[PDB]
RNA sequence: UAAGGUGAUAUGAACCGUUAUAACCGGCGAUUUCCGAAUGGGGAAACCCAGUGUGUUUCGACACACUAUCAUUAACUGAAUCCAUAGGUUAAUGAGGCGAACCGGGGGAACUGAAACAUCUAAGUACCCCGAGGAAAAGAAAUCAACCGAGAUUCCCCCAGUAGCGGCGAGCGAACGGGGAGCAGCCCAGAGCCUGAAUCAGUGUGUGUGUUAGUGGAAGCGUCUGGAAAGGCGCGCGAUACAGGGUGACAGCCCCGUACACAAAAAUGCACAUGCUGUGAGCUCGAUGAGUAGGGCGGGACACGUGGUAUCCUGUCUGAAUAUGGGGGGACCAUCCUCCAAGGCUAAAUACUCCUGACUGACCGAUAGUGAACCAGUACCGUGAGGGAAAGGCGAAAAGAAC
RNA sequence: CGAAGGUGUGCUGUGAGGCAUGCUGGAGGUAUCAGAAGUGCGAAUGCUGACAUAAGUAACGAUAAAGCGGGUGAAAAGCCCGCUCGCCGGAAGACCAAGGGUUCCUGUCCAACGUUAAUCGGGGCAGGGUGAGUCGACCCCUAAGGCGAGGCCGAAAGGCGUAGUCGAUGGGAAACAGGUUAAUAUUCCUGUACUUGGUGUUACUGCGAAGGGGGGACGGAGAAGGCUAUGUUGGCCGGGCG
């Protein structure tokens, strides 16, 4: 499923808005990304399905703490 | 009758189980033959063997 | 002339037998409603 | 814990019976009882040709209500209501009227 | 089969048919009931244990039960398994 | 507990018992075919076909046990590929399914109303899906208020059909504050002195109380009518018991009960007292939640439909200070007041009733009341989902009509 | 010593009504003043049950067809037995699969069912009847398709799919004649056969798969030729001399 694995982000529901205000509902998908991120923690290339937010959070926190959490969580990457 | 079957072993209670299923079926010839009459002997029996299983399930070590 | 019902046994258990409506979710919940009811006869089965 | 047992004496109450005493034969279970020469009646017995082949107008006795029967006293001579007590140590029925055992 | 307890439950009755009666007369053959989930070969062994003949072969079926009536309910009587056990020479009972 | 019983239709046969293993009742046990999450593989449910390991054997064959998937931990094992990793085998633990309502969350109509209709309503309703519990959710202020103060969440009554929102139409519709039910606060992001001084939680013991069987439990006769008395008449008695139900008509005193006083070998709940393991109080220092607050764009929830629109959530793109700081006080600014987000936990008051027991009804009384007072989710109808009836009353007693 | 309910009669008020009493019924009813409503039916092509009319009317379901004798029986057009007659005969005969489920055979009964009667019946009741190494299923193999560990994908549900596992309508071993019951038979009996595995003994020997090669293994149409099932005739045998 279109899952951030990062951060958890879905398609969420919502409305086109029309200029006559009809509301016919729509979905807002992530912006989801296949990336191979070299972790030298195993020296290794580990693959994660992640949004590009999903990845500014990689750089900021570290590939090692993201990957902390998702095995916290679960998430068998 | 349970009270009586406790003193007996394992065997010598093997024993007596095979001799009521015996006595059953010999019981169950003449009833289906028609010629029985006392029809109240195969309720006898067949608790009897209830009795004997349960003690054979008791001794067993459970 | 060729009427609707043309009986076959093996067609009769494989659409509305019991192990078909246990295949899907929606058969699950059918049997689900027809024991809630209290059917008798949960399946075409026997 | 029945007031009226197996073979007592009873007195009937009620009925066209009453005043007549007698000695119970049976005690079934939907709170009738049997008394030996009380409630007579006429059965027309049909005959059949295997087992008590003989039919006829047979007086026999219909079940009278537990209630409708008291246990005779034979020292006072009268009807009256059972009690218990625990006498030594086992329940015994005791005459309401004169406090005796049964 | 070998076990005598399950010998001593295999067998139920004997069956007393017109068609048992000239068996018996003509193929030395003696027709029981059984149960229903008795094999051909603990038949066998019952009849040759229990009644102490010797047995040459052993034919069954199974007969379905008829839809009985009995005021306005309708009753299903119970399947059963008849065994025509053929024996060599020699019957007793 | 017991003098009667072996369930009913439902008679009969054969029996069992009668001072205590007949029966019946309650606690604890054993047995518990096959299908069914079905789990050794398969399958048109209740069937078909196996493997491995023990133990028997007349050498025919038998009996028992194990053998599913996935998740987590470990141990061995281990490619391309040197170390490694994926992976493989084994072992322990756990899950799977069913169930009426209540609960949280993910999705989510249309009919309809607007006397048409598109914004709006219907309505976050119906319905589908995921998940938990006996309750769930929320919960201890980056909250309100107004320069006075209050002090977590939840629920009821007002505030108030008010302020507001609104093709300012239809309609929607607060809050502040006040009165009540209940009331409880804590912990981590970390060190020292004091270390197990609070504190729950799982798992043993003693005493009181409760549930699952049960004991006893008062007192009425005579006469008339009548098929039959419990009715009438007369005269008595009990009542901490005149609730109710049977008995040949309407019974306080005939029966079963009721008031009331008692009872447990065994299991178990509730309280205290009271254990084992394990979780760790208090003072002092500190620290005190960043792709976060905030912002552009697109939507949504707030009574509020983007309007002058504060606050809240986020699909996309960005993006601080960090206690000398930051959020809020309904555009926005200044002052003042107030609180401290980006980590968690937490009983009560609240909601519902598949099921269980007791009691009640100006509720129905057989075309009513559940669809079903009765062998009803049946007969019958349909491929199926599904739909779905009619049908009570002899009599006090079968004494159910010998001949 | 007779309640409610039913059915008559008499009286009574302006009316909805009220009152009394005969018969039936066989056990409840209830003043007065207040209170509450599932409170009043002639219609809604209203709903449910009963009962009429049409009416003893139409019809009695292929126009293949019936007549007589005897028998049983309470009763015979219909059942049984017999003789004649007529119909089908690439079917209206015999046998399977599918579907059904006891309708099969015997004894008994005729209320209802049978478009009439019914002694009869696929009707009611009771008892009996379905016998396999070789027939079929199961089984071994797979086709279309289904399901599908991991896997890819998808708000949830779930979709697809790899190894694999199911899935016949197809491929895979073997039995034929005669006799026999009221009802089964390639299953029972008689006779004579065939198949595939286990284990022993014996003699010889290189055996081994989740692999390789062959076979299984394949279309439409057409023509013959050689045969057989089968039929006809002749011979032979048995009976006949109408």
């Amino acid at each position: 499923s279109r899952v951030c694995q990062v951060t958890g982000k879905r398609p969420v529901t919502g409305n086109n808005r029309s200029h006559a205000l009809n509301a016919t509902k729509r979905r807002f998908l992530p912006n989801l990304h296949s990336h191979r991120f070299w972790v030298e923690s195993e020296k290794r290339f580990v693959t994660l399905r992640v949004s590009a937010k999903g990845m500014r959070v990689i750089d900021k926190k570290g590939i090692d703490t993201v990957l902390a959490e998702l095995r916290a969580r679960g998430e068998k990457y | 009758k349970a009270k009586e079957l406790r003193e007996k072993s394992v065997e010598e209670l093997n024993t007596e189980l095979l001799n009521l299923l015996r006595e059953q079926f010999n019981l169950r010839m003449q009833a289906a033959s028609g010629q029985l009459q006392q029809s109240h002997l195969l309720k006898q029996v067949r608790r009897d063997v209830a009795r004997v299983k349960t003690l054979l399930n008791e001794k067993a070590g459970a | 002339m060729k009427r609707t019902f043309q009986p076959s046994v093996l067609k009769r258990n494989r659409s509305h037998g019991f192990r078909a409506r246990m295949a899907t979710k929606n058969g699950r919940q059918v049997l689900a409603r027809r024991r809630a009811k209290g059917r008798a006869r949960l399946t075409v089965s026997k | 814990a029945a007031k009226i047992r197996r073979d007592d004496e009873v007195i009937v109450l009620t009925g066209k019976d009453k005043g007549k005493r007698g000695k119970v034969k049976n005690v079934l279970s939907s709170g009738k009882v049997i008394v030996e020469g009380i409630n007579l009646v006429k059965k027309h017995q049909k005959p059949v040709p295997a087992l008590n082949q003989p039919g006829g107008i047979v007086e026999k006795e219909a079940a009278i209500q537990v209630s409708n029967v008291a246990i005779f006293n034979a020292a006072t001579g009268k009807a009256d209501r059972v009690g218990f007590r625990f006498e030594d140590g086992k329940k015994v029925r005791f005459f309401k009227s004169n406090s005796e055992t049964i | 089969m070998i076990r005598e307890e399950r010998l001593l439950k295999v067998l139920r009755a004997p069956h007393v048919s017109e068609k048992a009666s000239t068996a018996m007369e003509k193929s030395n053959t003696i027709v029981l009931k059984v149960a229903k989930d008795a094999t051909k070969a603990e038949i066998k062994a019952a009849v040759q244990k229990l009644f102490e003949v010797e047995v040459e072969v052993v034919n069954t079926l199974v007969v379905k039960g008829k839809v009985k009536r009995h005021g306005q309910r309708i009753g299903r009587r119970s399947d059963w398994k008849k065994a025509y056990v053929t024996l060599k020479e020699g019957q007793n009972l």
